[PDB]
């Protein structure tokens, strides 16, 4: 897998994890999230050449197809491999509520 | 079909000391934006000043239920427009509004 | 346990059983209506008190209109 | 999920399954696959607006981010939801060999 | 059971145990070398007699060079 | 390191009747392209014609092992170039090549 320790260290054009900060209010319009104000959600971006962290057999097949035929406009896509949860705080009425939301932060990307 | 009535976002700091004095517009300075507990609840802002100092109240509250022994007309309004209430030796003001964080901007 | 209309649930007689709410969404752009009915689990409602997935077109971005419901088989539309 | 029964029936710009035939010899250079000569592998293509078969919570979040900010160049991606196996025949020495390779044919797409 | 060098296997002391083969791949485009070492299961070798994943740069498309091996800890490179 | 020697792709139809007669180049017309069973094996093509009719043979075979009581020189060659063999009342030809499907194109 292509993780943050490799993607943020040496930057490259091909499929990799890329930094993205999201302010709940300024970017999503969520005025209900009390804590935190924002978070690094990140995303996946970049083309998928042959054998670059291919997801399935189809990813390997379609990947090879785009290697010998790059003008076919069909290729595997840079997509999150595994994700991490974010812990948020919000108020319901008077009582504060702490929740942990899974699959919020990208840490690795693959080619599907 | 029984569509779920969803509660609103209001400032919910309750009784807090405020610097809001002799002004046409005031910010609540309430860091707590809360999803109201009950679906029909609306935003409320109460401004009180005696001989000493000023207090501002921010709450979610049921429209057809008395707060400080007062009714809640104009609760369907999207903005919080304050209206004076008669109390002996007590300067009283209250607004009710049905919009997300509408009680953050208090208008006199 | 709720019972919602599920257009995808071919083997389940177009019904799903959930502990959350029933969902509907409608896409409308130049003579087209995309109907999408399913169940949402209570863990997937964030938060349970007011889920953001249930926020209508006036809140989300006016692309599609969303409808959330707690009644049985309510998430089907017919005029 | 966005499947072939919906994607091939009514065609649209947004994320959907799209037809692709791959001739093993003519497109991949595999001269060893005895049967079949080629197959519909298909692929996924199209942009991912809000709530369009979103994969995870991040997909819903990043999707909403690209709805209010479409100029951010960051959005969920059209990617295979579930795949089907292809049965192939090839010769090893003199004996014919029949294998079933999983994850060869796309049938549905999602937004991750 | 084979024992191959695995650069990703941090908790496994950089080793994986497989019933297939050891793998290496090298990307070379203007002063760069990407080293990737892992195990491939026998079901993922297609076919077992001559897997296409093991096809070198002269066969695949001359982008990267691939190396396959059946010896222990063989999939590491040092000059 | 013990790198796995990978077998080649050859035509493998064995003894088949052929129309290949008095020609500088021939196609095998063998639909079976096989991954050779053993890594060191190479493509072989055997052309035989008697008083009656013609037969063509396509096989994977070990280089340093006799086929039809004959050696396999020039097996490292990428093309299948045929060479005559001495047999009484039998027109014999054989080539050996080390390339994918190289015994499909038989060159005289």
């Amino acid at each position: 897998a292509l993780d943050t320790n490799y993607c943020f260290r040496n930057l490259e054009e091909n499929c990799c994890v890329r930094p993205l900060y999201i302010d709940f209010r300024q970017d999503l319009g969520w005025k209900w999230v009390h804590e935190p104000k924002g978070y690094y959600a990140n995303f996946c971006s970049g083309p998928c050449p042959y054998l670059r962290s291919a997801d399935t057999t189809h990813s390997t097949v379609l990947g090879l197809y785009n290697t010998l035929n790059p003008e076919a406009s069909a290729s595997p896509c840079c997509v999150p491999q595994d994700l991490e949860p974010l812990t948020i705080l919000y108020y319901v009425g008077r009582t504060p509520k702490v929740e942990q939301l899974s699959n919020m932060v990208v840490k690795s990307c693959k080619c599907s | 079909a029984g569509a779920v009535k969803f509660p609103q976002l209001c400032k919910f700091c309750d009784v807090r000391f405020s610097t809001c004095d002799n002004q046409k517009s005031c910010m609540s300075n309430c860091s707590i934006t809360s999803i109201c507990e009950k679906p029909q609840e609306v935003c409320v802002a109460v401004w009180r000043k005696n001989d000493e100092n000023i207090t501002l109240e921010t709450v979610c509250h049921d429209p057809k239920l008395p707060y400080h022994d007062f009714i809640l007309e104009d609760a369907a309004s999207p903005k919080c427009i304050m209206k004076e209430k008669k109390k002996p030796g007590e300067t009283f003001f209250m607004c009710s509004c049905s919009s997300d964080e509408c009680n953050d901007n208090i208008i006199f | 346990a709720l019972q919602c209309f599920c257009h995808l649930c071919t083997k389940d007689n177009f019904t799903c059983v959930t502990d959350g709410l029933c969902f509907v969404s409608v896409t409308e752009t130049t003579d087209k209506v995309i109907h999408n009915s399913s169940c949402i689990a209570e863990i997937d409602l964030i938060p349970r008190d007011r889920p953001f997935v249930c926020a209508p077109s006036s809140k989300t971005g006016s692309v599609t209109t969303t409808y959330c419901c707690n009644q049985d088989h309510c998430n089907k539309i017919e005029l």
